[PDB]
């Protein structure tokens, strides 16, 4: 009837395919992953009808519809999700089928079948239908179909069987479209028209008479009697019930890892509840013996990362053989982060714990909870119960206010060279014998820390002059070299005055200031660093303005001489410097009279800008060379080697020898009106910083003005007193935009315009027309264009051009007419281009005169 | 929390060997 | 030795570490 | 046959010249001196009245040390032609330090040193030290020991170096036969002077000194009988006595023996009651015990020649810091190769430049009778960093009590120091891990080594095949032996890894243990020692070693050396810089430039230009208006992996003509590799072109036979450089016009306008402007603009005029713009009648 | 190291790897 | 063949023994 | 042996005194 | 009392003697 699996992980070698058979419920998930081909499967998989958890189909190939594995698939119960997702089929390229075309309900969490890129028709499932109504936000569809078509495949009946849907039809494939039950069904039904009673789930099959039966049925199932819960001794697991002994018979498998059912509160649970632990028989839930619940783990061997990991979660670490922190692998920084992982948990190593090879290990700070190292079958005849050897990198023990007591064998430090033995020495309180001290047989002196930066004092650096792309820093403590005077304040002393190299200086541009010093890792390498300079005074040069930096000091010494001291690091900043130039300054004309310009300070400030400084500078009006005549177109350590060698010579030699453009001052709100007070010749205001467009006014029409647009900053108060300002450059540079304004509208209108006759004896009439040239042109005039016409029809209005150095010395232009009445109207043209010409004025021409009538 | 080369060799790098790992 | 891989660039590489399959959960 | 000394020899003791320059008196008439020469602590030398001509040389060393006020060496010594170096001061034969009114060496004179080497420091003043050939003035070996730090620099020139004692005088070169031996760089002499010779207005030769002794100032390569051998010069019994060396601050007589003045008995042999002579150690072996001390130098090293027994309960403790240290070992020799055992610990501590232990010759026992360091150490060393062996070959140091200390010694491997196992008084099979570091000894030493000969297979472009061409073995599979190589246990071979790099020079040294030292890519292990690269760059030197990895169990390693291979040329990237620029209507100037790499050596550029169609005026422009996610995918993989344009084929010279023949419809050419200009000539006017310049590299025979199974291709791509010819200024020309006038009677004037449309204009005609002048003063030119195609199809227009003389002008407006106007056309129209006329 | 080449570079790597020649 | 190596391993990565079974 | 200031002095530890024993001229 | 090296004990003792400084064969 519903005989079950538990989960599934279905493999490439298709036989693995063969699971799935005579169980029509997985107890568990479906994985399907990474079938080359699976070309080779014959069979299919009707009886599976329902998964209680979750669907996987990752990069299967060689399959093209799922309705070839498990085409019966009615229910997805979602009693877990993967990532919240009940439904995953991902990356199957060959996946073209999603032939679930029977499936009913994914009665909890989301759905997400993507980059199948052969799979159509996924989108045209309505699968909200087929969610729970509150999961409906959890649909994810995705790369369906990059390059396989562009609306080329089509629904079964619809014309690019079922009627109209959302206004489209929804589908499974080109072949069959999606089953429904009413709208006071839900998902439990298998006709479009009369829905399971509401007991079932899924779906029911109905039998040769009118019996009805499930497929699956909602709230439970045993003995395929559908149920409301599980009898007394009958214990709920995601779909079925079972006995109280056959729940420890089952898994659920979690996080890569295997968990048995355990009977607890009417159900099997794959965990007893925070608090309680798995009873000793298996079978049952405990509380926490001491209130706090504590996974018990087997000591070994940890050679590696991928081992480190399955400590996960362990608490105590217990057997007789030590736990052995081996990581021989000079990993690096992430070593710290899985070991963290792996063992941060542990409160009680009772096996004793050894260090041995490692490299890349720093400390054992990862022990994050250690507080016990029982050491009830300590190392080498009970003799240690911490041993740590060899460790090249190791240089500190415990955390800061890390307490963890020893309670039998001692502790073996050897050839840990960066371990210094002062910090060993905080283990001294830590063993249960207290002892005053570690033999030589215990932490070896000269096997430890002679390559740690042991005993380092503190310097104290002070910052005493700054610039915008310079500083100086001086090392304000004694640092004596030489040996001391007895009554001295010598905080430290090097008691060779050339064993000293030098002080180095580091710093890193740092906003933040939470930087921290360099590690021994050349890789960390976040610093610049000086030569070693030893005067101990370093002039920091080339230095971004107004930047935050951090800073700090060590002294180098040879390899040999013990005495170090080393600054804390300190933050300083840079002086704001000058503020690069403003950017997008687009000048744009808006009439005759007005420019619009726009601008965006796209380039870092220094400082805080204080003003923008608008400035236009009317350029001449243009001239243009009437030779080059156009009336015809107007128209618009070896610090160590070296060292020593020389130390060893010199100390030699002594032995042997003694046997007994507008700068920015000018930057200021003006206006200065040209003489007509018509129109500004300049204009300049100091904008708030926070406005980026400026509309100009009362500009001259038809001119060149050259535009500015600087952006300025607060004066620091060294500056404004103490510079005296003479260096200014509080304001950016500027580049000069250029805008023509426009063309004043009849601006070249000839004004004054009169026509007549002169009066001297003539055959041919002497017409003399008279102006006065424009009062306030477009710019320099090109010529006048006289246009006259007769007062007929068929006759062209002809066009005379007269340059304009004709017109004043003529004082009137003179034009030869006969009997006829004209039209007269004339316009100048600028160099700017034509103008508009005047109404029309009117002359009676009188015939020739004639006398021999 | 999971053994797998999602964080093994996608979130830092690794060497070949851890691979071979989760061959069969 | 700089594996990084990542995605489908990690899964092309763990079918170059192996010619045989890789998945056996609970097996 | 035999020659003399230039000049005669006066012999001076090993002076010492101190604090006041009437000291230098003693230097007065000194031809040489016979032992060290040192000078020092003269806080003025301005008022040096004399310098020394006579000091031909000195036997010894010669110490500058903290004078002042004096501003070169030459004013002291004209011509300090050698020093032989018979004894040296710590190793070096001249020591000029501190002297900081030294600022000109000035020993143009000097022609050999011939021991030793020479430390020059803190000159701050000094200059040119850094440019004389040290290494051509020294011994033939000892290029090592010559050090020049901390002068200031003013911060033939043979083979294009400036080797000059400051700006006057240049340091010569000798020929390679006679090295620090000629007299010029022309001129040899004889090989029994050293230093150089003197030859005499005469011809007569006189050697400045002897390459070996001298007797009456004659040289010689050994005594007269009844003298004795000193340094210098042989002397009698009589003068050895009297003469004198100083050493250990100590004064020691000479004693005649052997055929040399001696100052101290050859091993055996001890001194004479009466010190006249040397006889034979009580049984023939003497017994020197010496207290335990600080070796910090090679200089206190002397302090020990001759000791047999070390003694006292300070650890002997060597401490030499020299750096590459040339002399280490023969001046370790000198002070404790008689030494047969220490009866405390021996101790080896922050040495450098000491290679090995092999300068205990005779030690055969350190008693550690007190031993050190809780007593719980007898043979302790620590942080050498040149050590990298101990005893001599099958030497034994038994040790009685006490274990060893090893640690932080990089360069000796444990291997080596487990040699010692057989040498402790429990004979043990190992050493506690207290007592020797296994990752502090040896790191960066070459350990437990055979060597791997690697093969190239093949070369490809951007691949090739490493095949270790060298075996392995695995277990003992029929009792193997010439393995070469053998792992014991089949786990602990891991494989074979092997390391590449681009290195242009082929001189990277190996991947190094630092983190952060990745000059180097690496390979996963790979057990069969072949792999094929991929990813390499073409025509790139590449080099590449291998090494066996093992599980950290296993101590046998094996590293090929680093060998290299240049990869096959490929393919050359795209041209640059090629923008092409029309000259004439017919001629275009190409630029290009090659500054992208070849991969490969160039032959030759392939230029082509193809010619475009002319641009079609469109009907959508007016002729006369408009005119001329990923979380999920990490995810899902956590929970799944369970851990258990046209191509080569067409380019060739070509040239194919219109078929008018008047211009090149395809052009193209093959340069010489220099060229990278060319100009087009005959191409159309105002007519597009691409353009583009194809680099093709050398062909190889491989390759090209290679290339016969995937068709590979020699050249660059394209970058087409689309750009038109200038326009044929007048080719838009309207021709043959014609106005004429029907007589159809109409009351205004039918003109009509004719025309040959242009020959070969610029492009298409878009549109044709009629224009006409009245020509009476008072008047100006009218234009009418018509359609091209309502011309051409109807070669005539009707323009209505009234009376009067009219110019007539027509000019074409194609794409390429407004034609030339033609030759002024002309019409005399008269007036309709009145017909009350 | 799992190889990845396409077009010219994989006939490029197969003369590589195949002194001794391979079938078109 | 350069059917089996731009049909197999270039839209995959190849092994080594993958490439060395192309060459004859 | 001790016989150079800088055994005296320098790791010795000399007193002035000792110091002057150099000097004596 | 003193433990000048190298250069503090060139300093030391060239400052605080007078001109006479004579060592050997003296």
């Amino acid at each position: 009837n519903v005989k079950p699996c538990k989960s599934m992980d279905i493999r490439n070698m298709v036989s693995h395919f063969n699971q799935l058979e005579n169980c029509t419920v997985i107890e568990g998930f479906l994985l399907i992953d990474l079938i080359n081909d699976a070309s080779p499967l014959n069979r299919s998989f009707p009886k599976l009808t329902e998964v209680t958890d979750y669907i996987i189909i990752y990069r299967v190939t060689g399959l093209h519809s799922l309705s070839k594995i498990f085409p019966n698939l009615s229910v997805i119960r979602g009693n877990k999700l993967f990532d919240g997702y009940a439904l995953v089929v991902y990356s199957n390229f060959d996946l073209m089928d999603l032939g679930l075309h029977k499936l009913r309900s994914i009665t909890r969490g989301g759905v997400r079948i993507e980059k199948n890129h052969k799979l159509c028709y996924d989108r045209t499932i309505d699968w909200l239908e087929i969610l729970a109504e509150n999961e409906t936000q959890l649909v994810v569809l995705t790369e369906n179909g990059k390059e396989k078509e562009c609306r080329l495949s089509k629904c079964p009946g619809e014309i690019r069987s079922c009627q109209l849907h959302n206004n489209r039809r929804l589908c499974w494939n080109s072949k069959l479209c999606q089953t429904k039950c009413p709208e006071k069904c839900r998902n439990n039904c298998i006709d479009e028209h009369t829905c399971c009673s509401q007991d079932c789930l899924g779906g029911c099959v109905i039998d040769k008479n009118g019996n009805e039966s499930c497929i699956s049925c909602r709230n439970v199932s045993f003995n395929n009697i559908c149920m409301d819960s599980c009898p007394k001794g009958y214990y709920q697991f995601d779909s079925r019930c079972v006995t109280a002994n056959e729940c420890i018979t089952l898994t659920k498998f979690e996080t890569n890892s295997v968990y048995s059912g355990i009977p607890y509160n009417g159900q099997c649970i794959t965990h007893c509840p925070t608090g309680y632990q798995k009873s000793e028989n298996k079978r049952m839930c405990e509380p926490c013996p001491g209130g706090k619940c504590d996974k018990e783990c087997s000591s070994g061997l940890i050679d590696s990362l991928e081992r480190a990991r399955e400590f996960h979660g362990c608490t105590i670490i217990t057997g007789t053989e030590p736990l052995t922190i081996s990581i021989k692998r000079e990993s690096g920084a992430h070593v710290m982060d899985e070991l963290k992982y792996g063992l941060a948990a542990v409160h009680k190593i009772q096996s004793s714990l050894m260090v041995h090879l490692t490299y890349g290990l720093k400390s054992l700070k990862f022990f994050q909870s250690l507080t016990e190292i029982s050491g009830d079958p300590p190392m080498d005849a009970d003799k240690y119960a911490l041993y740590v050897l060899d460790n090249r990198d190791l240089d500190e023990l415990w955390g800061p206010n890390q307490t963890v007591f020893i309670r039998k064998g001692g502790v073996f430090f050897h050839f840990n060279p960066k371990l210094c033995v002062s910090t060993i020495n905080q283990l001294l309180p830590m063993l249960a014998s207290k002892p005053k001290f570690f033999e030589k047989s215990d932490v070896g002196a000269d096997s430890n820390g002679n390559r740690g930066s042991c005993g380092t004092a503190v310097l104290n650096v002070t910052l005493q002059s700054v610039g915008a792309n310079s500083a100086m820093l001086n090392v304000t403590t004694k640092v004596e070299i030489g040996e001391p005077q007895k009554p001295s304040n010598a905080t430290i002393v090097f008691k060779d005055p050339r064993a000293f190299i030098g002080f180095v200086f580091y710093h890193m541009i740092d906003p933040y200031g939470n930087s921290t010093k360099s590690s021994d890792d050349p890789c960390d390498d976040r610093w610049k660093v000086s030569s070693p300079e030893k005067s101990g005074v370093m002039v920091l040069s080339n230095l971004i303005p107004y930047t935050n930096y951090s800073y700090y000091v060590r002294t180098m010494a040879i390899s040999s001489e013990l005495t170090n001291a080393e600054s804390d690091v300190k933050n300083f900043r840079t002086n704001p410097g000058r503020p690069s130039k403003v950017t997008e300054v687009v000048a744009t004309a808006i009439s005759d009279s007005k420019i619009n310009v726009t601008w965006s300070y796209l380039d870092k400030p220094y400082g805080v800008l204080t003003r923008y400084f608008i400035k236009a500078k009317l350029i001449n009006r243009p001239t243009r060379n009437n030779n080059r005549d156009y009336c015809t177109e107007p128209l618009v350590e070896y610090d160590d080697r070296k060292v020593q060698a020389g130390m060893e010579f010199e100390n030699a030699l002594q032995n042997f020898i003694f046997v007994p453009k507008d700068d920015e001052n000018t930057y200021k709100d003006e206006e200065d009106l040209s003489s007509n007070k018509q129109f500004y010749e300049v204009f300049a205001k100091e904008l708030p910083p926070n406005q980026t467009h400026f509309v100009f006014e009362k500009l001259r029409h038809f001119t060149r003005y050259a535009i500015f647009v600087v952006a300025c900053r607060e004066e620091i108060p060294s500056e404004k007193l103490r510079d005296t300002s003479f260096k200014k450059s509080l304001c950016s540079d500027y580049d000069t935009v250029f805008q023509t304004t426009k063309r004043k509208k009849f601006a070249d209108i000839v004004m004054d315009l009169k026509v007549d006759l002169e009066h001297a004896n003539n055959t041919e009439s002497p017409v003399r027309v008279r102006w006065t040239p424009p009062v306030d042109p477009n710019g320099e005039i090109v010529t006048y264009e006289v246009a006259y016409k007769l007062q007929k029809p068929d006759q062209v209005e002809e066009k005379k051009c007269i340059p304009a150095a004709d017109f004043n010395q003529t004082a009137g232009y003179l034009i030869k007419l006969n009997e006829g009445l004209y039209s007269f109207r004339v316009r100048a043209n600028s160099i700017a281009g034509y103008g508009d010409f005047t109404e029309v004025e009117h002359i009676k021409v009188e015939p020739p005169p004639s006398y021999a009538k | 929390d999971f053994r797998g080369v999602v964080d093994s060799c996608c979130r830092n790098s690794c060497s070949f060997s851890t691979l071979r790992a989760y061959c069969d | 030795n700089s594996l990084r891989a990542c995605g489908p660039a990690l899964m092309d590489m763990l079918r170059v570490a192996c010619p045989n399959g890789f998945n056996s959960m609970f097996a």
